């Protein structure tokens, strides 16, 4: 059945993602509390997601494709009242914002933009930055932080 | 890192269970894989009638593994003359990062799981979608699905090429149901759907009046 069954009929597969790093992470490096505390935003880190095993002619399509057979969407703990701010661990007071095709990514499940596919390749290009959380009394404190976002692909 | 083997799953009701192959495409680190079922409204279902086992498992680098899909006795309550809709979920849990200030991405794959009762068991390359009917309506078409299965329509156009590459909002018709779509009048309609294998065939219609059916 499907993968244990064998014959001429090709069965297309869902995508498998991977990044430059083995743990599927992006390192922001040490950040200045003072800078963040003053409204500063870290230098944008590239968040590239490689799509393998699947026909990319569905993510903004490869060489075209206007239809949408796969829905893309990010999910993660948000900042109270700000669905576009991925909350963080460690209590540092920081938050994370990811930008797609010029527009911010929302982490409440709403359909994302399956239009970030780098024309010509099989990579979704996003950018991420760290900033003082936009929550009342945030206060950027020092220390290490981390966050996990769910990249959801739903197939029709 | 974790991935599934198909974009949709058909559960043959004449059987008590089936397996889905999963894989850790990462060659450096282990990843956890969670699997679970959702009902037709995408609500998590824990006690049946369809169960995914194991709910969570560890996959060493490059490891291949499987998730079993099985049913409880109550699966018999579902209608036996039409498909029922479920969703299969596969979410990975990446290992904790070695680095300090970091953001990790975790993939989650969600596909359709069709419960196909024994009474409507299908042949290896049987085609029922050619049973679809098109009804001209003001501003478009009413797509009729008189079959006992779920049909996913991904294209409607005046030519085979347009059905395949033309802008179209994918719509899935439940068994014995219909849906209206905005569209231009085509004297020769072509429709494209997704079959059990993830293939995307194209049907050619011949209209007579405001009714259109696939040509023999």
């Amino acid at each position: 059945q499907g993968k244990v069954t064998f014959n001429n009929t090709v069965v297309d597969a869902p995508c498998s993602i991977s990044q430059k790093s083995a743990d599927q992470s992006i390192d922001f490096g040490q950040l200045s509390k003072s800078f963040l505390e003053a409204g500063g935003v870290s230098k944008p880190m590239d968040l590239d997601i490689e799509l393998v095993n699947c026909d990319i002619t569905a993510f903004k399509g490869g060489n075209g494709a206007k239809k949408g057979t796969v829905k893309l969407a990010f999910t993660g703990p948000i900042v109270n009242g700000h669905s576009d701010e991925l909350d963080t661990n460690g209590g540092t007071g920081t938050a994370i914002v990811v930008q797609g095709a010029g527009k911010n990514v929302v982490f409440d499940g709403s359909e994302g933009d399956a239009n970030t596919l780098k024309d010509g390749e099989n990579v979704l290009h996003y950018t991420a930055v760290v900033k003082k959380s936009s929550a009342v009394g945030a206060a950027v404190t020092e220390g290490a932080f981390s966050a996990v976002a769910n990249f959801n692909l739903t197939y029709q | 890192a974790v991935s599934l083997d198909r974009t949709r799953a058909v559960f043959d009701g004449s059987e008590k269970s089936m397996t889905l192959d999963i894989s850790n495409d990462n060659k450096q680190l282990p990843y956890l894989a969670q699997a679970w079922i959702e009902n037709e409204n995408q609500e998590k279902i824990i006690t049946g009638p369809v169960i995914a086992t194991p709910p969570v498992q560890r996959l060493e680098p490059g490891a291949k593994s499987m998730v079993r899909l099985s049913t409880t006795p109550d699966i018999s309550k579902l209608p036996q003359d039409r498909e029922s809709l479920f969703y299969f979920n596969l979410r990975e849990i990446p290992p904790r990062s070695e680095k300090a200030n970091v953001l990790q991405i975790a993939l989650q794959t969600k596909i359709k799981l069709f419960y196909r009762p024994a009474a409507i068991k299908t042949r290896p390359n049987e085609v029922w979608q050619d049973q679809l009917i098109l009804n001209k309506v003001s501003g478009g078409y009413r797509i009729e699905n008189p079959t006992p299965y779920y049909v996913t329509v991904i294209g409607l156009g005046g030519s085979e090429k347009q059905a395949e590459e033309g802008e179209f909002e994918t719509v899935m018709l439940s068994p014995r149901s219909e849906q209206t779509v905005k569209s231009a009048n085509y004297n020769t309609p072509y429709l494209s759907y997704i079959n059990d294998y993830g293939g995307r065939p194209v049907l050619s219609f011949i209209c007579n009046g405001s009714r259109c059916s696939v040509k023999k």
